[PDB]
């Protein structure tokens, strides 16, 4: 009658609002909405900071382009937001930090384009390395920030055993970690199938084996976007359309304040 | 301290609730055997983790 | 004892 | 003949088991107890007593009475730290042999808050203000007062109350840390800097010792009993 | 198996390395392969080189760790202690950890100190009889005193008195001088042999004489 | 009462309720039952899922280690008069793969030890029955440097003294994790390189590893002094998780394991060939 649809949503957090008119409902991972540490689950004893609206708001990462030969993209959280406004500052000034997230992936095209993206949110997304040496990807390479990384179609082993790259080599049909991509659907996910929807919204609780941890040392969630069905349009052979990822911290609390961490990335 | 529970009987002799008895002999619960009387749950958190869960007879996209 |  | 069936484990000897065994001297007339002062019920009671920290393990000082003395003076370089120490209470060489460090070295894991108390042993005419700080791990270890004051800290004013306590609050990711050194369970940094300087009048010593003490707070516990590396025996 | 060669002098000043080699047989290769060093040492219970993934400095600020770490090798690791004071011995140990049997190794230790320096000076004028011409064999800077030995060419040697040790900064100093009496020639290869057993062959310093009028 | 739901009888349909159509884009699985798309009869269902509970899926001792230890004259060379094993489930593959259907777990652990021995030399007399000491050395405790040094006094570490030929030894251990659950996967590092670090080695650590020593080691020795003939033994260790809870399911490992992380190397082609239209 007045017209509410699970295809049209507005998300408002802090000073930021997102609208979509072609959603496919939204996922709350494992059925758990984010929340703060309860006193009976608390572990550091100092009073936490809870920046609230200053950090729990939508940050848009740099857009990536989906073309016919794209194999996929991945980001880790909190890493993709390490340089985002006051979320990054609080993350680096405190030994411990905890946060849930709303992830909104945006990709519009037209009624004559086709393709389907799988958007998966993976707890502890360990990725495989590029060489004979095990567990050797370096901190700077494992953590690309908002730039994220990419998937490949095959294992290209780094051979310069002299000046090893120490990078991940995520093969796409193996989900970058030795399992088959088809089973990634056991993880919280949505599909952006261009004939049906133009966005995916997934709410992520904080998941870890601890109530709070070091955000600088450990990524809690990985976001993997892979073309389940490749992009195609009319009869053109080089169609490209943007994919934009907007993520908002939720229920952020931090403990253990001191001087700022300055990681060496370069 | 004997716990008495019912067995779920498979093959029946040509002879009812058959029971078995358990006593824990150690103070540390890690020493205990497994009771294997385990409850289950709903798969929904994995099969339907949607903010608006819709009924299967209705359209998924309205 | 305790039957269950 | 009660029918019995022997399970795995039969006839083993586990040195941490807890079983009954026949008494070799039956009906012995045991001497009854008397009330001796000083009974202890838990090893953590000993970790709660302040014991003096060997803070100065420089070459010529370690293993002498001088390992317990840190020199303060009115001409010290005010920009430099007075002392620096890692929060590894069973492993850092300044903390591992205190009563707190000796008890933790019989356990694999520790958790809780700790308190450092410092005693000024200058004359009554000496004054000064000192900043003592704790930086939870993960950033550069403080090299200046400017960095140290951004973490947990106490500014001590010297005066009639001779001593000052800084509490290092339990701030940890894991629920228990390891007593060996491990970066995964590292505890952070303690540093101390002059806030103003030691000032004395004429005819007064310009240098003096400071002594430091450490003990566990009431939320501290240890678990997983293990042998210590602090005693051995040769063949 | 454990095959550590480290019984090292060890030179002071400093500085030198404190190595640890564990050559690995050979068809049952070793992991996890973390390496621990325990001093000997008021060990309660740390002055430790431990290396899990990233090399961890258990607090003795004056340390250098050089092994192909954060990856693996495994361990024929080298340590270094500078510096530069005689933080001596005592002793040091080198213990490894292993998935097979090898959460174990061997204690292995040695020396440190201290080499001296030498020069020769010869004067003054001969008004006899019948002492000095005079050759002096100065020996500066060596706590374990260097055995200075004056010899020459003839039986005019039995005459060799010593300045004992009035020690400089931690380090002992001496001067042997001769005397050798009287009279004329230049002219002989009178050689002072200063030892200490460090460096190469003992410090052999040959000189002349002050002949006057 | 643990049986699965009964099938309801259902008949024809001609309606606007369309359970057969759905949109998997939402992230949900369509909860259909056969009576949504065909006519069914009533069936009183008696099957149960008793054997696929988390406890029953893990309720088996699985081999995780084979430790070899000898009893012979102490020579000067490298021998195996005692052996050390770093405790792990990643030296074998079968239990590793079942645990890794999940990201986190919490359980007590039962260890059963099977010990076998044999002669190696045709004959230098015989051997009297051997007793084995299996000592647990937690991270930080002193490790033995020889088979009879002082660490074997075991005043605080727990040891099992097992007699050859007795029933396999068995002990239980509580949940001993430092966190509230064991992490089967850790996307992170134990150290972070900082800009002010003196060199790059200082902040370098292995990807996805946590503590260095993890749970410590088991040190095994034969307590007997040597006989003239050499005797070799193997201790096989079987782990069984009990009182098990698990969280966050994962795809199972599909290509061979290559080390303790998730790295892969060969046989990256798990699926065989089959024609699209071949039954
Ligand atoms: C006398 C024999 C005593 C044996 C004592 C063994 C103690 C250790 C039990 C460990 C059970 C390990 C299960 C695995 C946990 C790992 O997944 C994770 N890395 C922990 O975060
Ligand atoms: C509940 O336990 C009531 C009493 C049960 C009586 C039978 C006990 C059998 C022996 C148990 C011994 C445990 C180890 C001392």
């Amino acid at each position: 009658a007045c017209g509410y649809s699970d295809r049209v949503l507005q998300l408002t957090l802090g000073n930021s609002t997102i609208t979509t008119q072609e959603a496919a409902n939204s996922v709350v991972a494992y059925g758990r909405w984010p929340e703060f540490i309860r006193d009976d689950e608390a572990n550091p004893v100092d009073q936490p900071t809870e920046p609230d609206v200053a950090t729990c708001r939508f940050y848009t990462l740099d857009t990536v382009m989906w073309g016919k030969e794209s194999k996929g993209w991945w980001w880790k959280l909190p890493d993709a937001l390490r340089d985002m406004g006051l979320f990054g500052q609080n993350m680096y000034y405190h030994y411990l930090g905890r946060s849930g997230y709303t992830v909104h992936v945006q990709c519009n095209a037209s009624k004559f384009h086709q393709g389907a993206l799988g958007v998966f949110a993976i707890p502890e997304y360990c990725l495989a390395g590029d060489s004979d040496k095990q567990r050797y990807t370096s901190y700077a390479n494992a953590n690309p920030g908002e730039r994220g990384g990419k998937f490949y179609s095959q294992f290209n082993k780094d051979n310069a055993v002299t000046s090893p790259k120490r990078e991940f080599c995520p093969v796409d049909y193996l989900l970058g970690c030795g399992v088959l991509l088809g089973n990634a659907f056991v993880y919280p996910h949505q599909i952006i199938n261009l004939r049906t929807n133009n966005s995916a919204t997934i709410v992520l609780p904080y998941v870890n084996a601890l109530a709070i941890d070091s955000m600088v040392k450990h990524n809690n969630w990985g976001i993997a976007i892979l073309p389940l069905s490749p992009l195609d349009f009319a009869q053109d052979s080089s169609v490209e359309i943007p994919i934009t990822v907007t993520i908002a911290p939720m229920c952020s609390e931090f403990n253990g304040l001191r001087n700022v961490t300055a990681p060496k990335f370069q | 301290g004997a716990q008495v529970s019912s067995q779920k009987v498979g093959a029946h002799e040509n002879s009812s609730t058959i029971n078995y008895t358990t006593i824990n002999y150690y103070k540390d619960s890690a020493s205990n055997a497994a009771s294997k009387q385990d409850y289950s749950q709903d798969p929904s958190k994995f099969t339907e983790p949607l903010k608006d869960v819709l009924i299967k007879t209705a359209p998924a996209l309205n | 004892i305790s039957e269950v | 003949g009660l029918p019995v069936l022997n399970t795995p484990g039969s006839n083993q000897y586990l040195t941490s088991d807890n079983h009954q065994s026949p008494c070799a001297i039956p009906e012995f007339d045991v001497t009854p107890p008397i009330d001796i002062p000083g009974e202890v019920k838990n090893m953590m009671e000993l970790a709660e007593i302040d014991t003096m920290i060997p803070l100065n393990l420089e070459s010529t000082k370690r293993n002498t009475m001088d390992m317990y003395r840190v020199t303060l003076s009115d001409s010290a370089d005010l920009s430099q730290p007075i002392l620096c120490l890692s929060l590894s209470p069973a492993f850092d060489p300044r903390l591992s042999h205190t009563m707190l460090g000796e008890v933790l070295n019989y356990y694999t894991h520790w958790a809780g808050s700790l308190k450092f108390t410092f005693l000024f042993c200058g004359s009554m005419m000496a004054t000064g203000k000192i900043l003592v700080a704790y930086a939870p791990p993960g950033a550069q270890p403080p090299t200046s007062r400017k960095e140290a004051m951004l973490g947990t800290h106490v500014i001590w004013d010297l005066g009639l109350q001779s001593s000052c306590t800084m509490v290092v609050p339990w701030i940890s990711n894991v629920t228990y840390r390891q007593t060996t050194q491990d970066s995964f369970t590292e505890g952070g940094y303690i540093s101390m800097f002059y806030q103003t300087r030691i000032v004395v009048p004429l005819s007064t010593p310009k240098s003096m010792s400071m002594l430091g003490f450490v003990s566990a707070c009431n939320d501290f516990s240890v678990r997983l009993l293990r042998d210590t590396t602090h005693i051995s025996q040769s063949a | 198996v454990v095959q550590a060669p480290t019984q090292v002098p060890g030179f002071l000043g400093d500085s030198v390395t404190l190595p640890c080699y564990l050559q690995v047989p050979n068809m049952e290769v070793t992991h996890v392969s973390q390496l621990t060093w325990a001093r000997h040492g008021e060990s309660g219970s740390m002055a430790v080189f431990h290396q899990t993934q990233g090399p961890s400095y258990s607090e003795s600020k004056r340390l250098e760790f050089v092994a192909a770490r954060l990856g693996a090798e495994l361990r024929d690791a080298s340590l270094r202690m500078f510096g530069l004071r005689v933080e001596d011995e005592g002793s040091y140990t080198c213990l490894f950890v292993t998935f097979p049997q090898g959460s174990r190794s061997v204690d292995i230790w040695l020396r440190v100190l201290a080499k001296p320096q030498n020069t020769a000076e010869v004067q003054k004028v001969q008004l006899t009889g019948e002492p000095v011409p005079m050759a002096r064999c100065v020996s500066t800077g060596g706590r374990p005193p260097a055995q200075i030995t004056w010899h020459s060419d003839l039986g005019g040697m039995p005459q060799t008195s010593q300045v004992p040790g009035f020690l400089s900064g931690t380090v002992t100093v001496t001067s042997l001088w001769i005397l050798v009496p009287s009279s004329q020639v230049d002219g002989k290869q009178v050689t002072c042999k200063v030892e200490h057993e460090s460096f190469e062959k003992p410090q052999l310093l040959t000189v002349s004489l002050t002949v006057y009028y | 009462q643990d049986s699965l739901p009964d099938t309801k009888a259902s008949g024809p349909a001609h309606s606007k309720e369309v359970p057969a159509l759905t949109a998997v884009e939402t992230g949900a699985t369509n909860p259909l039952a056969p009576s949504d798309t065909v006519q069914t009869r009533h069936v009183v269902q008696r099957r149960s899922r008793s054997e696929s509970t988390i406890e029953s899926f893990f309720a088996r001792g699985a081999c995780v280690a084979i430790i070899e230890v000898d009893n012979e004259q102490p020579t000067t060379r490298a021998q195996k008069l005692f052996a050390m094993w770093r405790i792990t489930y990643k030296d074998t593959v079968q239990l590793r793969r079942k645990l890794e259907f999940f990201t986190y777990s919490r359980f007590d652990m039962e260890f059963t030890f099977v010990v076998t021995a044999n002669f190696t030399n045709a004959n230098n007399g015989h051997a009297l029955n051997q007793v084995y000491q299996i000592m647990y050395i937690p991270p930080g405790a002193p490790t033995p440097k020889s088979w009879d040094d002082y660490t074997w006094q075991t005043s605080s570490n727990p040891s099992i003294f097992y007699t050859y030929g007795a029933a396999p030894a068995r002990i239980s251990v509580p949940y001993v994790g430092l966190a509230n659950a064991y992490s089967h996967f850790y996307d992170g590092f134990a150290k972070v390189p900082l800009k002010t670090d003196a060199n790059d080695q200082i902040g370098d650590s292995l990807y996805s590893a946590m503590t260095v020593d993890d749970f410590g080691v088991l040190a095994v020795r034969v307590v007997n002094d040597h006989n003239p003939t050499k005797v070799t033994s193997k201790v096989r260790i079987y782990m069984k998780p009990k009182h098990v809870r698990v969280w966050c399911p994962r795809p199972p490992r599909a290509v061979p394991y290559y080390g303790p992380g998730v790295d892969y190397r060969n046989n990256l082609d798990p699926l065989s060939e089959k024609g699209l239209t071949t039954y």
